[PDB]
């Protein structure tokens, strides 16, 4: 028993997107499917219903009048139609199945689909900048030496980081990459390291753009004026 | 001679039918001729395996096959006539300025309450006056009395609905059963069943009937009980075999099983004479209780309301209790049902006027007033639908024809009662023409009307519930 | 008119406590209150179902209860694979709408630390584009509930930079967190002094990373 999404991306403000939901493992015209999606970076909300024993469906005021939500009941699919596409609809998509019973007693979300990604936005796919987070002149001497680089300026996430040719991962920090004013993203990668070997080890930040083939390395070193 | 009775009853059949009908002038959704009508364009265009599946939020199919083949079957006779009417999604929501497709269905309904409710109820009449030897002129008037029920009358003819058919095979039931046709009467009461599945209100009843007269009361007769079971399959098969062979195999059983049979949504949402629209209003179940609570309680309720009738039954079953065992559990579904609406009173009023043919006064004081009552608590329903002439019009002649303007139960406690019962209906006729609302209780005299059926009902429900226990000692049979 | 208030957002708790996670909902009309559980990036586990009715293949540490409106969620041995996001979730009937709660992230307790601070000026090859950006680095911090304040010139630095931070370490359980205030080549060019102040509970008093604009 086992759900698959299929059908979501980049769709300019105001397209339409049609998302499908092929069951497998069980019959959908007496499952009660829902639609839910998650934000990214925030909670669970719910979005649409349909019942299937009698097709109420149901909608979150968010997405009224710009959603319909059916089912093909011979071939076992859920399908969900957004129209209008606000910009604040970028999330991922799960169809849960939740399986009512009689007297009003549910067993609950038992089935979830393992999500699609719906991006809702207008950006030409562009490639990634690389300015090198270097490390203070002043970094404390048998202390610490904190530096890294700072990707800005890219778009569709995400996206690949590593040091040292992926060799020197002991004590790296990659941060979620923001999604900055201008509609792109951007992030930062930095890495810790002893003030000893500062002058004489040599790290250079690798970064990999699948989605507009892209790939750069930026050598971070000393800063000295 | 006696012939002139069943003419009459059928022209006024035919005159109430010239008002209004439930949804005349609604664009959205019309009422429930268009629910008919929708099922008799859907079930002659689209194969056997879309009946249940075609189009679930537009008047959707909500009872078992048998109903469905008697639309397909009006609908190719109507479709002979004018095929215009009943076009697949082209002829939704036909109204002609000609009145064509308003007599047609009027008539269908005439034809098909001739043929499932009239003989019934008059070889009932006409066996228990010969097995009691009343005088012609006894037997006419109490068919004449059946025949003329209001409520029926105009919630089928007026409202149209197709309930005369459901209570039909179910008073064939009965008449097999006093013939003692056990084999025939489970036969016609899995018929009644499968039409509309309101008519499992008495199913509590004849179970225990059929199976103390088989293995229980006159012995331990197997052979009796195979054939009754063999009946009930064979029919139960013959009338699900289309949907599965010629359907689409067990999908079909369980889209039907579940349409037949929905999920409950709300709670105490609709204004019934109930036990809930009347204690909801000082309780306040939805802030106490949750859903599964209350759809758990109302089930313990009805058990227990039926339970005592039942065992009487099973345990000392005979032909002079069946009319007070079938009231004292279909009262006792509508009464404590989660979910009942201002219909569903005609179940619990076929095995009471039935009672029309009673020898007592007591008994036929006590049925002519819940006769008054039962349509008074559906004025709320046929004042919205217009059908306020032919309301007034059959509540007179119904009463003026019985002898209840020329008379109640004897008593001092049963007369005060029932002259208070009917001054509290005058009084709401008159403070729902006239008066207005308080205006900070929108519907205060629609719940006046749910509250003073409720009381009604539920002491005739007592009444019967005595009836059974006082009498059934060894009683006549002739009383 | 469907909502359910979780309480709360964050608590910490060590390998073994008892946990107890409250939800509350605006009326109680239906008890089908359902409870998931959520790793990072993966989809729900229904945990419990009916309020109170295990789910096949759950630990049997978990155990739903209601009282009234005041479902409770309670795990009786936390152990390592039980942190994670907690939903609540109430539905009324087939053909009404559903209500999940905001999320209860439950995560590994430790010792209050003090993080580092450090601050990077704009990169070079940077300034020839046109805008700059001043970082500010916390490192190695716990609790998350951290303060940065930006600083350049003595003023109060508000709506022009954005902070973001990492999930709780897998190996000593210590957050980073990680904030940049960009300017354009103009306001960058218009002043000297960039600082950034970090108030941290394990920094008695706040600490201010600073330079000058060279
Ligand atoms: C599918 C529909 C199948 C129709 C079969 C249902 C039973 C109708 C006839 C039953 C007669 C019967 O049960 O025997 C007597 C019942 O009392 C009685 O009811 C005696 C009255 C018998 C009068 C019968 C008049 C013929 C019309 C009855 C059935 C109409 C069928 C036409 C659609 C004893
Ligand atoms: C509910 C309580 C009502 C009791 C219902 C039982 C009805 C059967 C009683 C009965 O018929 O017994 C006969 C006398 O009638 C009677 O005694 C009928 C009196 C009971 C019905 C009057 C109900 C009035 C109260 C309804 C509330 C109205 C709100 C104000 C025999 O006679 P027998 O008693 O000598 O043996
Ligand atoms: C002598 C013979 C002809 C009597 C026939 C008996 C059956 C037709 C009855 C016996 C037990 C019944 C059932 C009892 C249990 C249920 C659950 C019940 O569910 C509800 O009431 C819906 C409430 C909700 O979920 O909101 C619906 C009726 C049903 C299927 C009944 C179906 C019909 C049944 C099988
Ligand atoms: C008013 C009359 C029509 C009531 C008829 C009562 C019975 C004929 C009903 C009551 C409960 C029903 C059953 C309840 C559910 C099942 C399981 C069902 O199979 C499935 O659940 C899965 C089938 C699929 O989806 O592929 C097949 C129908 C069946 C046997 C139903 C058969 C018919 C039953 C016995
Ligand atoms: C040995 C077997 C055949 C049991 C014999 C007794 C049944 C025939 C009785 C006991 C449970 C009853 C049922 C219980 C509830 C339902 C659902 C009811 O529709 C409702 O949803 C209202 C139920 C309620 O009161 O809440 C219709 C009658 C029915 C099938 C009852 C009809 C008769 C039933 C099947």
């Amino acid at each position: 028993v086992q759900l698959v999404e299929s059908g979501g991306g980049l769709v300019q403000p105001g397209g339409s997107l049609r998302l499908s939901c092929a069951a497998s493992g069980f019959n959908v015209y007496s499952s009660s499917i829902h639609w839910v999606r998650q934000a990214p970076g925030k909670g669970l909300e719910w979005v649409a219903s349909i019942s299937s024993y009698s097709g109420y469906t149901s909608y979150a005021d968010s997405v009224k009048g710009r959603f319909t939500i059916s089912a093909d009941t011979s071939k076992n699919t859920a399908y969900l139609q957004m129209n209008s596409l606000r910009a604040e609809d970028t999330a991922v998509y799960y169809c849960a199945r939740e399986y009512w019973s009689w007297y009003s007693y549910s067993y609950g979300i038992d089935y979830w689909g393992q999500g699609t990604l719906v991006t809702v936005s207008s950006a030409s796919t562009k490639g990634p900048s690389v300015f090198p987070l270097a490390p203070s002149s002043k970094s404390t001497s048998g202390g610490t030496a904190a530096l890294g680089c700072l990707v800005k300026d890219y778009f569709p996430e995400p996206v690949t980081v590593s040091w040292n040719s992926g060799a020197l991962t002991s004590g790296v920090h990659t941060f979620p990459a923001v999604l900055q004013s201008s509609g792109l993203y951007s992030l930062s990668s930095v890495v810790t390291v002893p003030s000893s070997s500062l002058g004489t080890q040599t790290y250079i930040c690798n970064v990999n753009h699948k989605p507009s083939n892209t790939k750069v390395d930026k050598k971070v070193e000393p800063k000295s004026c | 001679p006696e012939y002139i009775i069943f003419v009459c009853a059928v022209i006024l059949r035919c005159t109430i039918g010239l008002g209004p009908y439930s949804g005349k002038g609604s664009p959205p959704l019309y009422g429930d001729f268009e629910a008919q009508r929708h099922w008799m364009e859907i079930t002659q265009h689209l194969p056997l395996s879309k009946w249940y599946w075609y189009d679930l939020q537009y008047w959707g199919l909500d009872y078992p096959p048998l109903t469905a083949f008697h639309s397909y079957l009006l609908g190719l006779i109507g479709s002979f006539f004018n095929p215009s009417w009943f076009a697949l999604e082209k002829s939704r929501g036909f109204e002609s300025p000609d009145n064509g497709l308003k007599t047609y269905m009027r008539s269908t309904v005439i034809i098909s309450d001739i043929l499932f409710y009239f003989p019934a109820v008059i070889y009932f009449t006409k066996w228990l006056g010969r097995y009691r030897n009343q005088s012609p002129i006894g037997q006419s008037i109490a068919a004449s009395a059946i025949l003329f029920q209001p409520s029926l009358m105009l919630i089928d003819h007026g409202h149209f609905q197709y309930n005369s058919v459901m209570l039909g095979l179910t008073a064939y039931a009965i008449n097999n059963l006093l013939d003692e046709y056990y084999a025939m009467a489970a036969v016609c009461f899995v018929l009644s069943i499968c039409f509309k599945q309101m008519a499992l209100y008495y199913a509590p009843i004849f179970f225990a009937y059929l199976l103390s007269r088989s293995l229980l009361f006159p012995k331990f007769n197997i052979a009796r009980l195979t054939v009754i079971a063999f009946a009930t399959l064979a029919t139960f098969a013959i009338i699900f075999a289309p949907l599965y062979f010629l359907g689409g195999g067990l999908k079909n059983i369980h889209q039907c099983i579940h349409r037949i049979f929905p999920f409950a949504r709300g709670i105490f949402e609709d204004k019934v004479a109930n036990f809930w629209c009347v204690t909801n209003v000082f309780v306040k179940y939805k802030e106490r209780f949750t859903i599964q609570q209350l759809q758990l309680y109302s089930l313990i309720a009805t058990v227990i309301g039926f339970l005592p009738a039942m065992i009487m039954t099973l345990l000392h079953p005979k032909k002079h209790l069946l009319p007070y065992v079938l009231i004292a559990c279909s009262m006792s579904f509508f009464l404590f049902s989660f979910q009942v609406h201002e219909k569903t009173i005609l179940i619990p009023l076929l095995p009471i006027t039935l009672l029309y043919s009673s020898t007592d006064w007591n008994v036929l004081s006590l049925v002519s007033w819940i006769n008054n009552v039962a349509l008074f608590t559906l004025w709320p329903l046929l004042k919205k639908d217009g059908l306020h002439l032919q309301y007034a019009v059959s509540f007179l002649l119904s009463n003026w024809l019985i002898g209840n303007f020329s008379l109640l139960p004897y008593n001092v406690v049963w007369k005060s009662f029932i002259i208070g019962t009917y001054i509290a209906m005058g009084f709401y006729h008159f403070l729902d023409q006239f008066v207005a609302p308080p205006s900070k209780y929108p519907d205060l005299w629609v719940l006046l009307n749910c509250a003073v059926g409720f009381i009604c009902f539920s002491i005739f429900w007592l009444w019967s519930y005595y009836k059974i226990f006082t009498s059934g000692s060894k009683s006549m049979k002739d009383l | 008119d469907i909502q359910m208030t979780q309480s709360p957002s964050s608590l910490s708790a060590s390998v073994g406590d008892r946990v107890t996670i409250t939800c509350r909902a605006s009326q109680s009309v239906s008890s089908a209150v359902a409870w998931y559980q959520q790793k990072p990036g993966k989809a729900p586990k229904l945990l419990i179902y009916s309020a109170s009715s295990l789910y096949s293949g759950v630990p049997s540490r978990f155990s739903g209860s209601r009282s009234g409106t005041d479902f409770t969620l309670t795990i009786s041995s936390l152990q390592p694979e039980d942190f994670a996001t907690y939903y609540c979730q109430q539905s009324y009937w087939v053909g009404y709408p559903i209500t999940f709660g905001q999320g209860t992230k439950v995560e590994i307790k430790r010792t209050v630390a003090a993080p580092s601070v450090f601050i990077f000026p704009p990169s070079d090859s940077q300034l020839k584009s046109g805008t700059a950006s001043v970082v500010c680095l916390l490192n190695n911090f716990y609790p998350r509930e951290a303060k940065v304040q930006w600083k350049v010139d003595n003023a109060l630095q508000s709506g022009n930079s954005q902070e973001s931070v990492t999930e709780q370490d897998s190996k000593d359980s210590t957050y980073s967190l990680s904030s940049t205030l960009t300017l354009s080549k103009a306001d960058y060019e218009k002043h000297k002094v960039y600082a950034c102040e970090v108030t941290h509970q394990g920094l008695s008093s706040p600490v201010t990373k600073s330079f000058n604009r060279g």
